[PDB]
């Protein structure tokens, strides 16, 4: 299962 | 920085003329990821050639496998032709049956 | 032994030629099992190993959703990284991401990962304690402050020790036949003269899995870097791996040289001589 990356803003 | 590909061209099994096999070109340790790899048979480009999905190693560098079904004979000569910014001209590596 | 699950994603910008190319793949150990390509037609997370086809539609729908969204996030990060680095909108950049966990033999969590690279260089990464970040430079420091504010680390820590390891154990079960196999290298030596005073000795390892292997040359029971060549470990294409190592050797001195093969599919390490 691919990670949950919504808040991975730079 | 930019990294020039390490190139290898080899068969899946040990060559024996008349028994079918797979020709591999493996490119690794390179950056950026744009690259063009062709396989040649007596100088001509082979039509149907598969490649793996783009992936990379622990350092950040990219690698790919290109490959094709084939039947080596005594007569035929094979090479991989590799095209990357880091190379002024495409590198052509001849298939060596033992490297 | 241990195992790992990894996801890798790559975004390459191409200005004038539209949207960043995005490609994601996922591995369990050395075996690939999913891929997504922004440029392909399906627009779907796609299976790449036999033992993953058996997942239900709900699984394929969600994995697609996650990975499509991720490609927009990295689309966004590309723009942001241009600004942080004060670079022109003319050129081309790469953003790479890596995520995953390792488990031990008991199936218990060993380690978690989550890191980024921009243009092939370290950007930001989650440290081993999965509590704080390492930022390679001034630009990544900004992102580091943001993710500290947002408590990102703690989300990701909980995912890695939970979902990641649970999915991993579930996959290891679903592909028992295949993923817990441990193929030892089949080995042989080859010999070519280069002149009247020298010859090449090449030591071959074939058909092994997993990729991790060590080949080392000794002269008279001592390691030798000098006059060795050692190629990258390479895929055979049928799921196994290949490697070799070679030394150039004075003629009639072949018998002093020995090649040592190490690999977890091997009871005792192997020794080859010509």
């Amino acid at each position: 299962r691919f990670p949950l990356t919504f808040g991975w803003c730079f | 920085i930019q990294r020039t590909p390490k190139i290898q061209v080899y068969s899946r099994h040990p060559a024996e003329n008349g028994k079918s096999n797979f020709l591999n070109c493996y490119v690794s340790g390179f950056h950026p990821s744009d690259i063009e790899v062709d396989l040649l048979k007596n100088g001509e480009r082979i039509e149907k050639v598969e490649h793996s999905d783009l992936s990379f190693s622990k350092d950040w560098s990219f690698y790919l496998l290109y490959y094709t079904e084939f039947t080596p004979t005594e007569k035929d000569e094979y090479a991989c032709r590799v095209n990357h910014v880091t190379l002024s001209q495409p590198k052509i590596v001849k298939w060596d049956r033992d490297m | 032994g241990s195992h790992s699950m990894r996801y890798f994603s790559t975004s390459v910008s191409r200005p004038g030629r539209g949207e960043p190319r995005f490609i994601a793949v996922g591995y369990v150990d050395d075996t690939q099992f999913v891929r997504f390509d922004s440029d392909a037609a399906s627009q779907r997370m796609e299976p790449r190993a036999p033992w993953i086809e058996q997942e239900g539609p709900e699984y394929w729908d969600e994995e697609t959703g996650k990975v499509k969204a991720h490609s927009q996030t990295d689309r966004e990060n590309l723009r942001i990284a241009l600004r942080y680095y004060n670079q022109s909108e003319a050129g081309s950049h790469t953003l790479q991401m890596m995520f995953g966990c390792d488990v031990g033999s008991d199936g218990r969590f060993l380690r978690g990962y989550h890191q980024y690279a921009y243009d092939g260089k370290d950007y930001i990464a989650l440290k081993e304690d999965l509590r704080s970040w390492t930022a390679a430079d001034m630009a990544a420091q900004i992102t580091k402050r943001k993710w500290e504010a947002a408590h990102v680390a703690e989300q990701q820590r909980a995912y890695l020790e939970g979902t990641c390891v649970d999915g991993l154990r579930r996959y290891l079960e679903n592909g028992k036949e295949t993923l817990q196999r441990t193929d030892p290298p089949k080995t042989h030596m080859t010999h070519h003269p280069i002149s009247d005073h020298e010859a090449t000795l090449r030591c071959w390892a074939l058909g092994f899995y997993p990729a991790e292997i060590t080949l080392t040359w000794q002269r008279d029971g001592e390691d030798q870097t000098q006059d060795t060549e050692l190629v990258e470990t390479r895929p055979a294409g049928d799921g196994t791996f290949q490697k070799w190592a070679a030394v150039v050797v004075p003629s009639g001195e072949e018998q002093r040289y020995t090649c040592h093969v190490q690999h977890e599919g091997l009871p005792k390490p192997l020794t080859l001589r010509w």
